[PDB]
């Protein structure tokens, strides 16, 4: 019956930075979260406890900003230059990003 | 480093040039006053709009 | 003084924003609008004077506005009750004898009220004063519903209040209340509500109490720097709930208003003072007294009066209700938390 | 407004490349290719028994 819970799901599209493994190293493939009546029973008789100490990642994840980049700039008087500084602070804004 | 380039166009490129028209100045408003059937319509029998 | 838990340390200083707010308007720049494109003592004091400079230096804090009244101690005790209790002031007394006779109804006795009052001034003295609450209830405690906590009412009044035979203060005023809804002037028309306890001057005869008469309770500095603490307290058979008598469960601020029953029989009158906490409207609570007190109603104009007397702001209020010690007798009081008064005017019945 | 990002810590597994001959069935075969088989008719195999 156990075996069927673990094949009953077909592994799913992420693929993370790390992954949770041994001692060893070999990677973990997922969770079992029961109450501690059930474990207590199953680690007895059903199953064998091939680790111990696991390794876990600990950092979170960060996301990477392509956005939209919009502006409003307060400007004094009216010429190309002071103007064409809205094409540079785009410039100015986009190279930030990066 | 595209966008760049063409904001280095606009920047570089030929700005303005002198043009014959006739510019009326009305109450404070100056305007551009204009009349097409010379120089498109004409010799064209696409009827003046 | 500056501790590193520092964005709530700072939040609890009255912020950033105000900071940030300053910042675009005066710490940039010069925009707004510009051009175009001896030994023990000193310096024991003398921090104190810079303590008044710590004062100077800086000045969140609910307001109030504190009260005070030159009060004659013969119907309430501000020494014997603690601080925290439930305030009446009065009409004067010399209206009551004329409005008598002109509100009671043909056939009745309107002699009795004056003559009422008048062994009363003779009892208490073997002037408007003030009526505390604890006082109300022995008064009206031949008329309610429990009435073993009445007397334990009853048990602390005639051995802490000042005064001789504070037993016959309680039963000839009670006689002045039977002698209240008989000549018709209604209690309600007399009782005025007079702020929470939070201090008192002792004097001879009469003590000067302070009260808020609009404002929150707990944070009033009461005097005392240990505790500048006092809960609002109120005994067990005036505290009426409508969130578990109509299964209304439900979080909210809870409403605290007072509210007197009218018994209009032939020299057999009951007068019962409820402390009633509720989720409703004002305007929806009269439907509410006509669920309950209907038996008041038979027989017998209204049987009922009420007014505001307070709003508590939690989302889930919270109530006690414990045996405190007045001395030494132990009375089943419900304690309230976190009462912010605000007072209104009564209701009519005729 | 619009918005976009990328993560870090996860990447997808798109292709799944199953060869045949990656498989345990492969001995029942004999997989030899032509590269014209369409150009051909009626192709024969002989016993000799």
């Amino acid at each position: 019956w156990l075996v069927d819970l673990t094949t009953a799901t077909q592994p799913s599209v992420a693929v993370p930075r790390l992954t949770h493994a041994d001692t060893r190293g070999r990677p973990v493939d997922g969770v079992l979260v029961t109450t501690a009546a059930i474990k207590q029973r199953l680690l007895q008789s059903f199953l064998k406890v091939e680790d111990t100490e696991a390794d876990v990642p600990v950092t979170y994840g960060e996301m990477v900003l392509n956005g939209a980049n919009l502006v409003t700039a307060l400007v004094m008087g009216k010429a190309v230059r002071s103007l064409d500084d809205v094409g540079r602070h785009l410039l100015e804004m986009q190279e930030e990003q990066l | 480093e595209a966008n760049r380039e063409t904001l280095d166009e606009l920047e570089s490129a030929p700005q303005t040039t002198r043009v014959r028209a006739d510019l009326v100045a009305i109450g404070d408003r100056l305007v551009f006053l204009e009349a097409l059937e010379k120089r498109i319509y004409a010799a064209t029998n696409v009827p003046y709009p | 003084t500056k501790p590193l838990p520092t964005a709530p340390m700072a939040w609890a200083e009255s912020s950033p924003r105000e900071l940030a707010g300053h910042a675009p308007l005066r710490r940039v720049l010069r925009p707004p609008i510009a051009r175009r494109d001896t030994r023990a003592t000193r310096d024991d004091t003398e921090q104190a004077v810079d303590k008044i400079l710590r004062g100077a230096r800086r000045a969140g804090a609910p307001r109030y506005h504190l009260t005070r009244q030159v009060t004659l101690t013969d119907l309430c005790q501000p020494n014997a009750e603690r601080a925290g209790a439930l305030l009446l002031a009065l009409r004067h007394p010399t209206d009551l004898p004329h409005l008598a006779r002109h509100r009671a109804p043909p056939g009745r006795q309107t002699e009795r009220l004056a003559e009422a009052w008048g062994q009363l001034l003779e009892a208490s003295a073997l002037r408007a004063g003030l009526v505390s609450f604890n006082f109300l209830v022995a008064a009206c405690a031949a008329a309610y519903d429990a009435r073993d906590a009445a007397e334990a009412v009853r048990a602390h009044i005639t051995t802490n209040y000042g005064g001789t035979r504070a037993g016959a203060r309680l039963d000839r005023f009670s006689e002045c209340l039977r002698a209240m809804v008989h000549t018709h002037v209604f209690p309600h028309e007399v009782m005025r509500f007079f702020g929470g306890l939070v201090s008192w001057v002792t004097q001879d005869e009469l003590a000067s109490v302070t009260a808020v008469c609009s404002g929150p309770q707990e944070a009033t500095h009461t005097g005392h720097p240990g505790r500048p603490r006092s809960a609002v307290t109120i005994p067990a058979c005036a505290f009426v709930d409508l969130d578990a008598e109509l299964c209304l469960g439900g979080p909210g601020a809870a409403f605290l208003y007072l509210v007197f029953t009218y018994r209009q029989c032939r020299d057999q009158e009951l007068c019962c003072v409820y402390v009633v906490k509720s989720q409703l409207p004002p305007r929806g609570l009269e439907a509410a007294l006509e669920r309950l007190f209907g038996r008041l109603r038979i027989t017998n104009c209204t049987y009922a009066a009420f007014a505001e007397l307070g709003v508590m702001p939690d989302d889930s209020p919270r109530c006690l209700h414990r045996t405190e010690r007045f001395g030494a007798v132990g009375v089943p009081v419900v304690i309230l938390e976190g009462v912010v008064w605000r007072p209104g005017g009564w209701r009519a019945c005729a | 407004d619009v918005e976009f990002d990328a993560l870090l810590g996860s990447y997808c597994n798109t292709l799944s490349l199953v060869r045949f001959l990656e498989l345990g069935l492969s001995v029942a075969c004999v997989c030899t290719k032509f590269p014209e088989l369409a150009y051909m008719n009626e192709g024969r195999v002989q016993f000799e028994v």
